[PDB]
């Protein structure tokens, strides 16, 4: 399942989880995203 | 959304809270149209 990562996106349940593991809101999630993937064009990901 | 943005104590705060106030509700449902008429349920401490 995709999970949108970007700043503002009101995604789905599967992003609410990642904010709760890793106590951060969606502006600080789509930053890890960029420390993690400078490859990724846009905010989605894979569930792997 | 909201609950994610919580720490480790207010989280145990919440789910606490949460649970006294379902038990508020779920009892008076069950009275007036779950439970039996043959049990002369009237309060909830005729559900205890």
């Amino acid at each position: 399942e995709e999970i949108d990562l970007n700043s503002g996106s009101t995604g789905d349940w599967r992003k609410t989880i990642l904010k709760r593991a890793f106590n951060i809101d969606d502006v600080s999630l789509f930053r890890l995203l960029k420390i993690t993937d400078h490859d990724n064009k846009d905010g989605k990901i894979k569930n792997n | 959304v909201l609950t994610a943005g919580l720490n480790s104590q207010q989280a145990n705060t919440l789910h606490a809270f949460l649970d006294e106030s379902r038990s508020a509700a779920l009892s008076t449902y069950y009275i007036r149209q779950v439970a039996k008429a043959a049990a002369a349920i009237k309060s909830r401490d005729d559900l205890y």
